[PDB]
């Protein structure tokens, strides 16, 4: 069974820092893009940002361009998105996709209720 | 934690991890370490005995009859058209209204030819009408999602599966969904009844393949292993194993009684996904139908690659075994269904 | 026995007959897939188009444009993963891509939709034609200046307008910079993967246009065209 | 002699080369049902059989004689002639045929794509073959075409055949691709402003060398043979020689059509798995 | 979240209570039904022309 754990993620200050950590445990990892997709309460999911298959090429949304990094270990088999510099509007919940295909560029890993290859969820909070 | 959500998941993941436990328990031995001592079954070249044509656009599904002469394939055009695979000659050309079918069956009698698509309307159509032209029957609504795949049970019943994540069994006269099965996450894309037509299963996009009770309307069984979305599905001829393929270029062999993967089937110069999984009538040989534009026939006990069949210029959509295992048929998006021994 | 033989001959041979009726005119026929993201207009461009050229929420359109029929479907009862029905539409002469410029915080989620669809190993041969919805509603947030583009894309603040724009009569420079900055951020999506199998052909549109036939005509042409030259080796 | 069997074995490898290209591309259309699909294809196999016969028809018959110097056929050699006309027409017309068969695939996409109907091909290809064996036989069983067995052409007819089987031909030719460069100068013009716009002449080299590899190989062939079919019986100036070595030109061409005419990706992978 | 929550843990429930049987039992029935079935299979056990009704006339 595909399952994909994440972890870290706290109560921060605006302007502080965090590490995001999704272990993917149920598959090859190198061969998925992996994205991070996070949803702010009361609205539809983001997505947030993309790592290619082995970290060859990476892409973000224009909101956290500049701020936050993802990084992938297909040793440990995990990514990692190191967020700093932490606003008031990126108080989310942070799901780690996975797109469903392998050896591919494409993936449609945003989907409104119910897709089955990203985790649950670590709650950050920033606020004053 | 307080929180009934956070109690149900700490539960949840600890019935999973007992599943886990009763599932490896029984793991004793493996498939390889058992079959290691049959002889491999060499190589298998069945050639192109027929080529059978007329379709004008890609075909999606097919379905060899009981009779093992004729068939049912229905294409993108929005036709369904019936063959006499023995002299090739067309039967019946049913035209279509929704042109995006994707799913065909043939009734075990004979009588009734199925179809539906992206309409999520299944069509019963009646070649045995009389004064005429075969026209539609009856017509099945009430799926929100595109219809995946059909197969009846008799004159009366039929099962369909649909992308709102669900099947449904249905009395084609009343046309109510007389039962329904829920608990899939994602689309489900294929089903298969067992040769008894007591159970059937059906792969979801949601990596999982269940298995349900056609008359409790009850979820029996739910398994996983795969990496990706199910494809294809087909039970073992015995009714206790079936084969599932999916996008992520492997094919799994699963057990009923031992609630487990058995075998997988790969190459590592195979990457491409799997459109299509059938037995051979004894179950030795396992039909797998690549995007690779080809079929690579497998022993179904060795997990070695045994034979192709290069035969078609585009992905192969959909294949067919006859009930008498007389012959293979495979649909592909070239339009032109050919038929192997 | 031999009466069987000859039945099933002649029915062959009416069969035969009737599906290359068919075949002619399913071969001459265009097939149209329109896709984008919801509250985009794609139902409102198929309502206009039954209305104004003809037709037959109803997922489908026929219309003809100087003797060449067309038929233009928009897929409305599906749920969202696309992931699987999309491969359904692999023969399309092209697919007509709208989108929705003015909602600047689903537009990534259009341009996300764009670059897997562009991708995609089934569809890297069905052009698109890229429609830049609710120009009208652009030009009104880029005169009001209450929500910036900047804000969601900061690389639009060091953008500059192309030397090869063409606005049309009475147009603030902001209102093209912006729409001529969300047109190349589609084309740089389009044009990263090349190969020359099929292209992306980008469209400013808004609801009560009465050409959007015209446009889809002109298009399919030079998308036939191009496989054509692409096919004799020329281009 | 050395010179002697040189020409010997270069003749027959030419003529091995015709037969082995001509006959590889009528074997994967046969044999192969999804090349005979397109209308295009139809023409190209109108092409390789006209090909084809040249080679097995005329061009042994006339190596022998060059190699033994007289002609040891005699009367057969009325008919040689004819054929010749025949075959050797059939491919320039074919030719014609095809770039107009282009032409109308990439000017009008819709009107092509309803109009041509395996009827409009077939319709065409008969127009070729039998404009072809009118010019060839008709003249010749009439003996108007005169004025070791002689093959000379009388100074009318040689005008007269030559202007239609070549100077009709070359000229719509020279039309039509012209107009394909223009179409393909536009398309490319386009694409390019796109990708610039992206961003912020390799596509020309590719345009030039497909179309020059096509005109030039057909005229750099067959050109000089017709100005001197043209020249040659007003002035009967030149010796035979040279005009035997320029009329081996044109079945030169012959042989070189299937390299130039039919390797589509698909036509490479027929002949790659019929072959080997 | 929470009917679909109790609907999967029900499942859950009613699923580990099955009886499993070890594997080795499973493939000995695979082989069984496998060689149970060899003679009459004809893409494993090629057919003589005479019975093969698409190459015959
Ligand atoms: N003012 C203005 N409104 C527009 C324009 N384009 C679309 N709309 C509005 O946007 C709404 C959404 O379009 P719909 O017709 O619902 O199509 P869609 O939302 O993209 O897709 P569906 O939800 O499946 O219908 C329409 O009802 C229009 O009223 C535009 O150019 N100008
Ligand atoms: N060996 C080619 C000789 C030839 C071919 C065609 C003609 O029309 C002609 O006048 C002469």
């Amino acid at each position: 069974q595909v399952q994909l754990q994440e972890s870290g993620g706290g109560l921060v200050q605006p302007g502080g820092s965090l590490r995001l950590s999704c272990a993917a445990s149920g598959f090859t990892f190198s061969n998925y893009k992996m994205n991070w997709v996070r949803q702010a309460p009361g609205k539809g999911l983001e997505w947030v940002s993309d790592i290619s298959q082995s970290g060859a090429s990476i892409s973000y949304t224009g909101s956290v361009k500049g701020r936050f990094t993802i990084s992938r270990d297909n040793a440990k088999n995990t990514l990692y998105l190191q967020m700093n510099s932490l606003k008031p509007e990126d108080t989310a919940v942070y799901y780690c996709a996975r797109c469903p295909a392998p050896f591919t560029r494409d993936c449609f890993d945003v989907t409104s209720t119910t897709y089955a290859y990203r985790g649950q969820g670590t709650q950050v909070t920033v606020s004053s | 934690s307080g929180s009934e959500l956070d109690q149900l998941r700490q539960e949840a993941e600890q019935l999973k991890n007992q599943i886990r436990d009763a599932r490896k328990a029984c793991a004793d031995a493996t498939l390889s370490q058992i079959t290691n001592n049959i002889d491999p079954v060499g190589r298998i070249q069945m050639r192109t005995r027929r080529t059978l044509r007329g379709h004008l656009a890609k075909i999606y599904a097919m379905h060899w009859g009981t009779d093992s002469r004729l068939l049912v394939s229905a294409s993108q055009d929005g036709k369904l058209i019936i063959w006499d695979s023995y002299t090739t000659n067309k039967v019946h050309a049913i035209p279509l209204r929704s042109s995006w079918v994707m799913t065909c069956a043939y009734a075990p009698s004979g009588n009734y030819v199925a179809c539906g698509g992206l309409d999520n309307i299944c069509s019963i159509y009646n070649l045995k009408t009389r004064e005429g032209n075969v026209r539609v029957s009856r017509e099945l609504a009430g799926h929100t999602g595109y219809l995946s795949c059909c197969r009846f049970l008799d004159d009366n019943q039929i099962v369909t599966s649909s992308g709102d994540t669900t099947c449904a069994l249905w009395d084609i006269e009343t046309g109510q969904q007389t039962t329904t099965f829920t608990g899939h996450t994602g689309d489900v894309m294929s089903l298969s009844l067992a040769p008894d037509t007591r159970l059937f299963v059906s792969g979801a996009c949601d990596a999982s393949a269940k298995l349900w009770d056609v008359r409790e309307g009850m979820c029996r069984q739910t398994f996983t292993g795969h990496e990706s979305d199910i494809n294809a599905i087909c039970f073992f001829p015995n009714g206790n194993a079936f084969a599932t393929g999916s996008d992520d270029a492997t094919c799994r062999l699963f057990d009923l009684r031992a609630d487990q993967e058995l075998m997988t089937y790969s190459h590592d110069n195979i990457i491409c996904g799997i459109t299509s999984v059938s037995f051979s009538k004894s179950g030795r040989l396992l039909l797998a139908g690549y995007d690779d534009f080809n079929c690579n026939v497998w022993d179904a006990l060795k997990a070695d690659r045994a034979g192709v069949l290069a035969g078609h210029d585009n992905r192969v959509s959909c294949l067919g075994v006859t009930d008498d295992g007389m012959a293979v048929a495979t649909g592909s998006w070239d339009s032109f269904l050919k038929i192997w021994n | 026995q031999r009466n069987e033989e000859k039945a099933q001959r002649e029915a062959n041979k009416k069969i035969e007959k009737q599906l290359q009726k068919d075949k002619q005119v399913y071969r001459a026929t265009h097939r149209l897939l329109l896709l984008g993201a919801d509250n985009s207009g794609k139902s409102t461009i198929v309502k206009q188009m039954r209305i104004l050229h003809g037709g037959s929420g109803i997922f489908e359109t026929k219309f003809q444009v100087d003797k060449v029929n067309f038929h233009m479907f928009d897929v409305g009862g599906q749920r969202d993963e696309r992931r699987k029905w999309i491969q359904c539409f692999n023969d399309v002469t092209a697919i007509i891509f709208v989108v929705d410029s003015s909602d600047y915080n689903r537009l990534q989620e259009a341009l996300n939709l764009f670059k897997s669809i562009w991708n995609n190993r089934w569809l890297r041969t069905i052009s698109v034609i890229l429609f830049l919805n609710k120009q009208d509603l652009l030009a009104e947030k880029v005169l009001a200046g209450k929500s910036k583009i900047e804000d969601y894309f900061p690389e639009f603040a060091r953008y500059t307008t192309p030397e090869d724009a063409t606005p049309e009569p009475g147009e603030d420079p902001r209102v093209t910079r912006a729409k001529y900055f969300i047109r190349d951020e589609f084309l740089r999506i389009s044009t990263a993967s090349g190969d020359g199998r099929h292209y992306c052909y980008p469209h400013f549109t808004c609801a009560v246009d009465t050409e959007n036939a015209r446009r889809i005509f002109n298009d399919c042409r030079d998308i036939i065209q191009r496989m054509h030259l692409r096919q004799y080796e020329l281009l | 002699f050395s010179v002697r069997i040189l020409t010997a074995c270069f003749l027959s490898l030419l003529i091995l080369s015709t037969l082995l290209g001509n006959t590889l591309v009528c074997a994967a259309v046969i044999r192969f049902r999804h090349l005979r699909s397109k209308v295009t294809n139809f023409f190209v196999i109108s092409l390789a059989v006209s090909d084809l016969l040249v080679a097995v028809l005329v061009m042994p018959w006339k190596a022998v004689a060059e190699i033994a110097g007289f002609w040891p056929f005699g009367s057969f050699c009325n008919i040689w002639v004819a054929f010749d006309i025949m075959c050797s027409t059939a491919s320039i017309l074919n030719l014609c045929v095809i770039s107009v068969d282009r032409y109308w695939a990439i000017s009008s996409p819709f009107r092509y794509e309803r109009k041509m109907t395996p009827k409009a091909a077939f319709i065409l290809i008969s127009v070729a073959w039998t404009l072809s064996v009118l010019i060839s036989f008709i003249p010749v069983q009439l003996s108007w075409h005169k004025a070791n067995c002689d093959s000379s052409l009388s100074r009318t007819y040689a005008i007269s055949s030559s202007v239609i089987s070549f100077y009709i031909p070359v000229a719509i030719m020279i039309v039509t691709y012209t107009r394909i460069y223009r179409i393909a100068q536009k398309q490319i013009r386009r694409i390019a402003a796109l990708e610039r716009a992206a961003v912020h002449f390799k596509r020309e080299t590719k345009v030039l060398k497909t179309l020059s590899v096509i005109m030039g190989v057909f005229v750099c062939c067959w050109l000089p043979f017709f100005i001197l079919n043209c020249i040659l019986p007003f002035c009967g100036c030149i010796d035979s020689n040279t005009f035997d070595v320029f009329v081996w030109f044109g079945w030169a061409n012959s042989s070189l059509n299937p390299i130039i005419y039919a390797f589509n990706a698909d036509f490479r992978k027929a002949f790659s798995t019929l072959l080997g | 979240s929470i009917a679909q929550a109790r609907k999967l843990v029900e499942q859950l429930k009613m699923e580990a209570n099955i009886d499993r049987i070890k594997v080795s039992k499973a493939a000995a029935d695979l082989m069984a039904y496998c060689e149970a079935h060899a003679k009459e299979d004809p893409l494993l056990t090629p057919v003589p022309a005479s019975e093969n009704p698409f190459r015959e006339k």
